[PDB]
């Protein structure tokens, strides 16, 4: 994901 | 002890840490950005871009409590943390050590409270129960924060004084590689190694070796950094080798040995003789007994009837006359010696073998004999030893006569008196003085 | 050399590292935190709170292999890393340099396996296909893992002994700014400025400038840092000006010259006379030939005939007999030398015309004489130079009387006799021997 | 001033940076890696694995201007970001201090652009206005970006002389414990505080305590660090404690203190002279006048006529003759003095009584009797006085004859003759010279 678009700890880092 | 800071912010937050799942903290760049600049060990207050701490104390107001804390962050560690293990989204793996929060003020916070007219404590706590609850703590000795914190200095109301130990990076590593290092206070090095240079606090720089104490061992003749002692003062505590300085003893210079002092190994009566040729020698010179001594060494007269008060000696106690006599063969006769009324009348008479002659108030014949003869004097005044000749060469010459006669203080004095009728007499005498007293002592 | 851990984990991963596009790494708190944590350039075991190291070695088995690592955290390097530029989603950039990992040990590894009885090197690695997959090598100076690796320390199962190099970050800097500094080993630079205070091993503080090697030169008189030399030791190579000591070379003190030894310019038989004036010369002493020397200073007699042993002599081959004498005109005349038998019979008896003189056993017709007519005394002993007379005043004195006459050794020795009738005789005498020997040498 | 970077990438960036909205970046495990690098206080190049800066100069072609910028990262601080605080998805929370991007450059930047043969000032910009937009600014003296920026160096494209102040981290800390430290340049401190070694620029290394100037309190006797003088060089400006010298002032050695050089007390004419008890005293020693002096200590005959010349002495204005005679007792006579024609023809010929002798060319009558006798001489030559006797003992014995006699220079000089008939006399004789000239002068 992008910055700012996720909450912390919740997505990993990257890509599909 | 609370100041629930309104907008204050705490990065990074997650169910693995405490915060409900409800509020995970937002990824933000300045977070990110914040929190990379970490780099001590410990938890401290970190530096602005110039290398000055911030969250800086200001507007002290004393014993009316109140204090400014200036915007800025720390960062504060806390342990027992909780990760994902990899792909699951199951929190589930706790954490060894302990790992730092970004604390994040962006305003000044106004006028905090302090207890009045003492020393107090100041602590930042972060409460991770939220995504940005921070309070701080204050009080006299009043408990420091159970939560996470960091001791952000300490205040006296009374005093005004401050200070703050944490205020940046305590930071251990193994190797330092830098090209300049500059400490505000200790260099401490269990070897400190100054290649090229070592400048001391006077400001003066080393490159050759430096000295050690105890290094006296060096000044000394043969050793390395010989001292000259051309100039140097006071006097040796051995006596020294003394520089040549035998003029210097003499006669009314600064050292004077008198002779009197000095020492001989010469016996008794013993003088120093000069032998020539330099050396000094221990002789004797002796004197005779039966000393002679002189008054007055007798006028010459010629071409005269002798000016005859031939001496005038002092009271020795006899004296002995010696004549030398020069005259004309035409008339030589009698050196005579009636001579006057002396002070004390005595006189004797008698002649060679005549035994007898006239005296009167001037004596009538007595007399020393030009041409040998009968011719003699004998008496208390006056004692005779005989008669010279009329002649050296049968012609007129000078080497004719000598007599020697005697008499005893009769007068405690005395001066003779002569004639003769020729005219033309030619003289010259001794005389010397002999002492022993007219009676039972010299 | 493999130890699949269980338990450790590694960040980041993504699909620009080496894992599979759904095996991402969930991201984390704690693992930002600790990411954060970052400090060095190179890859090194990672400190505690503290600052003490952690992954540390315990429980070392020696022999029977076995080792136990304790929970912590490292940072390991990898190059070629993937990522996205921008905005675009594809991995698609490459990184420049080399950039950390974390790994995070949450759990004791227990009994790790080393080699018997010998060294171990220890490394710990990161496999990058898996969130997680971490393994240890181990072994004699076993091969170094190709994968992403840190030199986790050494061990020996023999000894027992340990070191590890890669335990704290190396750091390299340009300015370091510091309150203290303290080097657990070398602080070393290419020049060192104690500013202030430097401080040796010995604990001494120093301010003033340090002294260097061959600063001997400042010891001397005028230099900077001149030295009393009063109460030093030793000798001086250099012989040095004597000081006052005249007095030392007297005759019995420390110093002796003997005026023996002394110098003089002076000719032969020349003698050192003071001149008064605190001064000598080098004069001469010049006693006569024809010596004559005393024995007896012959006794007094007065109103009394003549005590007459007036000598008892030492021999010596001719006396010379001298006398003052104080006569009786009431009754003079007679000087009887009595000189009664001699201890050898030489005499001899004749008078002043009278041509010859009786002699008896005793001597009948030998005199001085108080009336100044005639007689002598003419002999071997006794050898006369004329007579004398009993007054001075007319009537009576002291002032009276002399005559001078000698012997020889006829006898050995002598003394000599006289008498008067008239009793009121009055004497002294002298007496003088001279040494010529009765034969062919003195 | 630009050069678009077509290939740089700059993290991180979000709405709260300046990017619109749609251009935030996406994330990497390896801008998270190259981002927690950070270590610094301030903007600065990046340092690989090894600790070498990186965005190295490389192919500096001067004065055709173009240069070669190598691959690398380094660090740009910016302010003015905003965050979003906690759970709110609304960027509202500005942040307080500055906080770096990482720009990585993937290639080497080829032949940039400088001003001909002049000094350039190079710097990196990043424009936060899009995920990627890079440039950079180069020129003679030419101004830096208004942009985020760090001054990557200079170069002179006249000299080819190249520096870049920013190439490695400017960092403050508190305190800093390491095991080793290395600076290329100062280490500096208030405290320089070397536990157990220093060591200076010569490689020595100390452990004792060093030596401030001014240290010549100690060399000196009774301090610690006393000094020893034997052997050192030159003269003390003090006089020293004279050794003992004695033997130095010598008659010949190198000291000769000469005697007419010292000091006496004593009275003018004194001498002197050795008491024994080896001391010297000023004594007196007095010659007497009337002195007479030998020339020829007369020979020696026996059993023979005298050989008589006993005197051929050299000039003196008056001789005294003495003799001493051993006898032919069986025939006594006359000791001849006939003499002989001498040199001038003074003689007198008169006797005890008898007035008047004859005289020719060699004499009759002249005697001195071995026998006391009425035989005497008186002349000008000739002054006699008494007989003695040809005995001792009754028959024969050594111990016989003296007479004293005298003689003027009639004749400048003389010898003197004798005769016996009896042959045999034994003989010595004496003669001495005294000095009174024929006139008015001595
Ligand atoms: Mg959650
Ligand atoms: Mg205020
Ligand atoms: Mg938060
Ligand atoms: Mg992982
Ligand atoms: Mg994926
Ligand atoms: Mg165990
Ligand atoms: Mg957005
Ligand atoms: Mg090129
Ligand atoms: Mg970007
Ligand atoms: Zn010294
Ligand atoms: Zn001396």
């Amino acid at each position: 994901p992008q910055l700012g678009d996720s909450k912390l700890g919740e997505s990993q880092l990257g890509s599909p | 002890a609370d100041t629930t800071i309104i907008d204050a912010v705490v990065f990074p937050q997650d169910d693995g840490t405490g915060v409900s799942n409800g509020d995970e903290d937002y990824d933000s760049a300045g977070y990110l950005a914040s929190l990379a600049r970490y780099a001590g060990d410990g938890s401290y207050v970190g530096g602005d871009s110039t290398g000055s701490p911030t969250l800086q104390f200001a507007n002290i107001d004393t014993a009316n409590e109140e204090v400014d804390i200036q915007p800025g962050h720390a960062f504060i560690l806390e342990s027992g943390h909780i990760v994902q293990s990899g792909s699951q989204k199951t929190y589930d793996t706790n954490l060894p050590d302990s790992v730092p929060y970004v604390v994040i003020l962006p305003s000044s916070v106004t006028n905090v409270p302090l207890d009045t007219d003492v020393d107090n404590d100041v602590w930042l706590a972060v409460d991770p129960t939220s995504n940005d609850s921070v309070y701080i703590r204050s009080g006299n000795g009043l408990s420091a924060p159970s939560d996470p914190s960091v001791k952000l200095g300490t205040v006296n109301s009374s005093t005004g004084s401050t200070t703050r130990p944490n205020d940046l990076a305590d930071h251990s590593v193994d190797a330092l590689n830098a090209t300049t290092i500059d400490a505000s206070d200790t260099v401490t090095g269990d070897t400190v190694d100054a290649t090229t240079t070592l400048t001391d606090a006077a400001g003066v720089s080393h490159t050759g070796e430096l000295e050690d104490i105890n290094h006296g061992s060096k000044h000394e003749d043969g050793g390395s950094d010989e001292i000259s002692v051309g100039g140097l003062s006071g006097d040796l505590a051995d006596p020294q080798d003394p520089k040549a300085h035998a003029a210097s003893h003499s006669a009314d210079s600064a050292d004077e040995i008198s002779v009197e002092n000095l020492s001989t190994t010469g016996s008794a009566d013993t003088v120093p003789i000069s032998q020539g040729d330099g050396t000094l020698s221990m002789g004797s010179i002796v004197p005779t007994d039966l000393q002679w001594r002189e008054d007055s060494n007798s006028p010459q007269t010629d071409t005269n009837v002798g000016t005859s008060t031939y001496t005038i000696a002092d009271t020795f106690d006899e004296y002995l006359i010696r004549v030398q006599v020069f005259e004309e063969s035409s008339a030589p006769g009698t050196v005579e010696l009636r001579a006057e009324g002396n002070s004390q009348s005595s006189y004797d008479y008698i002649s060679e073998d005549g035994t007898t002659t006239s005296a009167a108030t001037s004596i009538p014949c007595i007399e020393l004999q030009a041409d040998s003869s009968t011719i003699s004097v004998f008496g208390a005044s006056g004692r005779f030893s005989g008669q010279w000749e009329f002649r050296s060469q049968p012609n007129t010459s000078t080497n004719l006569a000598t007599a020697g006669f005697l008499a005893v203080i009769s007068s405690p004095l005395g001066s003779l008196e002569l004639f003769r009728a020729a005219n033309n007499f030619s003289v010259t005498w001794e005389v010397f003085g002999r002492d022993i007293g007219p009676a039972g002592v010299p």
